[PDB]
């Protein structure tokens, strides 16, 4: 079905993506710029869906409609290689991910069955200023492309991609950014997920991890046993007064990478201000009262498809200026362990390879490919991806 | 996060 390796991607032919303004897989890119110019007259009519299906923009402020969306995502969205785990989306998490500053309701693009009005498709866009090499451009982040399992392999994904493209074209944006575990034309970077076990018994019980060849259950827990409290002086939850300095640290820290977001202070508030079961941010306030570092990870539980529920933490943004990142992420592990997380997940992007092995992370079986729509630029190493 | 990884 999908190609997960570049070698596996040699087989595939892209009947759809060959038509899109994206670089070709095999081609080596030595340029910076769009694949196609801006279109100055935009199709006003929605693209045709297969018979019995119609468009409907999802008003996530409506409770029942938002319930349809997570019920769709909780039952039909991204899975593991072995169909054993699926993300478990809270209504509040979707509001956090789908209603950042500048969100537009028409960018909550759903597909319903005409006769029943049942939600069977979705795709999203949120506004995002992206720094890529020497260029900053207003783009969108495309996420939650989802087709109901009963509708699969019926060419609905190209329509969602092309309709969301049209609705973004109407608002004047011509580039987009998105990530995926499958290989498409053409990844600008490939990042690898690593996993840090916090509650090995539960992880091993549900077969999320295995005991390495020669450990026992009680040996494994001692290997991954963490301090009961964090090491770092003056580590505390982020507060409203920290929003400017958090924005300041994040802005300067991201400048060393080649693929980063460019956040306003209001966007920084939305994405980092702690929300229970959604996002946690802890700042380091030193002996002078200045905030010099922060760590963050978001909450995204996993549903166990055999089935009760696996709570996982995902590294988000971790900025260091005076506190070693190793000690910053070690505190993150401890803070996540307190909060009851079973596993701490992080990609090998940014500076994360410098601490992954030392902090007892184990490499995962899934990659995350980063893509740009209508933007031709050289690929980058994972450590240059800051998105 | 647009991928689900397990420890390999
Ligand atoms: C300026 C504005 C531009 C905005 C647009 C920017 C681009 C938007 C990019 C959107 C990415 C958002 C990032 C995320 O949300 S990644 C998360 C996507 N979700 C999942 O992988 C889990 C749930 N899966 C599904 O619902 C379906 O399997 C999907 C929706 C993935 C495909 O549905 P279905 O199973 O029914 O397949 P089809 O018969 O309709 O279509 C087959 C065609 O679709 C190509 N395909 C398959 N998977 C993806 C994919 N993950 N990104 C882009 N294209 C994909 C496929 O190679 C083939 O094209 P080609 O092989 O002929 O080329």
């Amino acid at each position: 079905g999908p190609a997960k390796t570049m070698e596996e991607a040699s087989k595939r032919s892209y009947q759809f993506w060959d038509t899109q303004p994206v670089p070709k897989l095999g081609e080596v890119v030595n340029t910076h710029g769009p694949v196609e110019p801006d279109k100055d007259n935009i199709r006003q009519e929605p693209y045709t869906l297969p018979q019995g299906f119609t468009w409907d923009a999802l008003d996530l402020g409506d409770r029942g409609v938002l319930k349809e969306l997570y019920t769709l995502l909780n039952e039909n969205y991204v899975e593991d290689d072995d169909n054993m785990f699926r993300f478990d989306y809270s209504p509040e998490f979707l509001l956090w991910a789908l209603r950042p500053p500048g969100w537009l309701p028409q960018w909550h693009c759903g597909v319903r069955v005409v006769s029943s009005r049942k939600l069977v498709g979705f795709i999203s866009a949120i506004p995002a200023n992206i720094h890529i090499y020497d260029t900053e451009k207003k783009m969108v982040e495309i996420n939650f492309l989802c087709v109901h399992k009963k509708l699969r392999s019926k060419r609905v994904a190209p329509v969602l991609i092309r309709e969301i493209t049209r609705r973004v074209h109407l608002e004047g944006i011509f580039q987009a950014v998105y990530t995926a575990g499958v290989v498409l034309p053409k990844p600008v970077g490939t990042c690898r997920y690593w996993h840090r076990s916090l509650n090995p018994r539960k992880l091993i019980e549900v077969k999320f991890s295995h005991l390495s060849r020669n450990m026992t259950m009680q040996r494994t827990m001692k290997l991954y046993r963490l301090p009961e409290t964090p090491k770092t002086a003056g580590l505390r939850p982020m507060e409203t007064k920290d929003i400017p300095v958090v924005h300041q640290l994040l802005t300067r820290y991201l400048k060393q990478f080649h693929l980063t977001p460019v956040m306003s202070q209001e966007e920084v508030e939305h994405w980092f201000y702690p929300q229970e079961n959604i996002i946690d941010t802890f700042v380091v306030e030193n002996a002078n009262g200045e905030v010099t570092d922060f760590l963050s990870f978001y909450t995204l539980p996993s549903t166990i498809m055999n089935h009760k529920s696996l709570k996982a933490a995902y590294s988000f943004y971790n900025v260091h200026t005076q506190t070693p990142l190793l000690d910053l992420m070690s505190d993150a592990l401890v803070l996540a362990k307190m909060k009851g997380f079973d596993v701490f997940n992080a990609l090998d992007l940014m500076e994360n390879k410098t601490f992954l092995e030392k902090l007892k992370f184990g490499i995962g079986d899934g990659n995350l490919q980063y893509y740009l729509y209508n933007w031709k630029c050289p690929s980058m190493g994972a450590e240059k991806v800051g998105l | 996060g647009n991928c689900f990884s397990k420890p390999r």
